[PDB]
């Protein structure tokens, strides 16, 4: 029904056609972050869980996420 | 009409029993609420909220979400509990 809102929409599918992604497996971004498992380092090391409690992450981890 | 008369059942059990486990600590109790969701949830009060809102939902959401935790699941909570769990009620199949 509403042909201004739905101009606003072609306009946003426009912007989003002409993004800058960050590659995936030739950048560090996804290639250099492909641990096995999430939070391999907090897991493996002692130092919802985080924002319940301070210091807990690894710094790792944290870069990684 | 059981869903309802299945909560009035454990009742009383979780009533005071509950009551005391939120003015007391800790999880779990996000599991508790779960069993009793809206006053839940505000009560918790972002990601598990919106899993939370498909609960009541018999949706086929079910197997996705729950293989994706799984492995994933173990991979955090091999090396949290209280999100695995939450997982284990939307696959259906507790």
């Amino acid at each position: 029904r509403d042909t201004l809102v739905r101009q606003s929409q072609l306009v946003v599918d426009w912007l989003e056609s002409i993004a800058k992604d960050e590659v995936g497996d030739f950048s560090d971004n996804i290639e250099y972050y492909a641990k096995s498992v999430y939070w391999e380092n907090t897991l493996h090391t002692l130092k919802d869980a985080p924002i319940r409690q301070k210091l807990p992450l690894d710094d790792l981890d944290r870069e990684d996420d | 009409a059981f869903s309802h008369w299945l909560a009035h059942t454990a009742e009383e059990r979780i009533e005071e029993e509950v009551s005391l486990y939120g003015p007391e600590r800790h999880v779990e109790a996000v599991f508790s609420f779960l069993t009793g969701i809206s006053d839940a949830c505000r009560l918790a009060q972002h990601r598990l909220s919106l899993l939370l809102s498909q609960m009541v939902g018999s949706q086929e959401m079910r197997e996705l979400i729950s293989l994706q935790l799984v492995d994933w699941n173990k991979l955090q909570v091999d090396h949290q509990e209280e999100r695995l769990r939450v997982f284990c009620l939307l696959s259906g199949t507790p």
